[PDB]
């Protein structure tokens, strides 16, 4: 048997899918040595992070690297990854507690563009598995990078709220991803859960997702969130772009909508006015 | 017509660090001139400032660590489009 999410994104497994695409991850520190992502992820020299909150914070590599290592595995992991042939490059914009800044994220987005101009490769996919409040400067930087030909994927947010009050989820030129579970229903995370509304493009598996664990070099752990759903879409977009490299951003967004499962989400989970505004789409790969 | 913006979620605000964004086709040479202009104007009034980074490639501008007292003055600098106070982003 295989992980529920990999079964769900399969139309009713590619070993080197997404090989022509380079994915940039703007997240926490990564366990580059982990057998699941070893050789697939290139750790850039970039780091722009705020200080950890607390009296005396203990910087434990296993905990610092948790969020990022799992996301890198969902995208291109040896055993449980969506695009097993994709190249990844990671930038550290989130500290050991998962916190970053708008300014750090902008300096990171700028570093990606400067890296592309100095040494161009194939199409780039930028994964932003992070969220803050609505930001005019973060939406503007995201729009600029998308207009320069780069594909951007973000988590909708885990606040059970309208994703238009969150950034970069509100940036229209970005593919914003909400999360669904094994029953194709919106993910509930504690008292909160996936974001929704007109700023979300589509949904993807974001509950009990098997991915690389930084507790040991071969460990696996299940994680939940809209970042995990966003990682599925960055992998799917890399396979679609790898198979059809001349695709423009708009053409890519139509492929994602066309191959998605339709009307499998019960709209009754979202508030009454958000049901017509929320797209009822669950991401899937083409045959 | 230059404007000031800050996070609507008050505990996510990071006061004291501002992103000064400049007009669309501002060149790196001019962004650097504007940041130096902010520093000289702030120094004149007794304020210390620190230019943390100068942006180019996507948006023209600079990151500045300074008192919010300087924002009325910073909005009047030539080539300024808008200024936004720094704020937090979180792992999802």
């Amino acid at each position: 048997s295989i992980p529920w999410n990999l079964e769900r994104i399969t139309p009713p497994q590619p070993p080197d899918g997404g090989s022509l695409v380079e994915v940039y991850l703007l997240d926490t520190s990564i366990q580059s040595d982990h057998r699941e992502i070893e050789g697939r992820v290139m750790v850039t020299d970039f780091e722009n992070v705020p200080e950890e909150d607390g009296t005396r914070f203990h910087r434990q590599a296993s905990k610092c690297d948790s969020h990022g290592t799992h996301l890198a595995g969902v995208v291109s992991g040896r055993d449980a990854g969506v695009a097993k042939g994709a190249s990844m490059r990671s930038l550290r914009v989130l500290n050991c507690q998962g916190k970053g800044t708008v300014s750090g994220t902008l300096i990171g987005l700028e570093f990606i563009r400067k890296s592309q101009l100095v040494q161009p490769v194939g199409p780039l996919v930028v994964l932003l598995p992070l969220a803050g409040g609505y930001s005019r400067v973060l939406n503007a930087a995201c729009q600029r990078l998308a207009r320069a030909g780069v594909v951007l994927v973000t988590a909708a947010g885990n606040f059970r709220d309208d994703a238009c009050l969150y950034s970069p989820a509100s940036a229209p030129e970005v593919i914003t991803v909400g999360a669904t579970n094994a029953q194709d229903q919106p993910v509930t995370l504690g008292t909160l859960g996936t974001n929704f509304g007109r700023c979300v493009d589509l949904f993807a598996p974001g509950e009990d997702i098997i991915g690389a664990s930084s507790d040991c070099s071969t460990c696996f752990v299940s994680q939940s969130g809209t970042s995990q759903a966003a990682a599925h879409v960055a992998g799917i977009a890399a396979m679609m772009l790898s198979a059809e490299p001349e695709l423009t951003l708009a053409e890519l967004r139509q492929r994602l909508i066309h191959f998605s499962a339709k009307d499998v989400i019960n709209e009754a989970w979202f508030p009454e006015d958000q049901r017509v505004l929320t797209p009822n789409l669950v991401a899937a790969l083409p045959p | 017509t230059a404007t000031f913006h800050r996070c609507a979620k008050d505990p996510w605000r990071l006061p004291g660090t501002y992103v000064v964004v400049l007009k669309e086709e501002t060149h790196l040479s001019q962004s650097e001139r504007t940041a130096r202009r902010l520093q000289a104007q702030a120094a004149r009034r007794g304020y210390l400032t620190k230019i943390l980074h100068v942006f180019h490639g996507l948006l023209p501008g600079f990151l500045v660590k300074m008192s919010g007292d300087l924002l009325e003055l910073a909005l009047k600098l030539p080539h300024v489009d808008y200024i936004e106070e720094d704020s937090s982003v979180f792992a999802q």
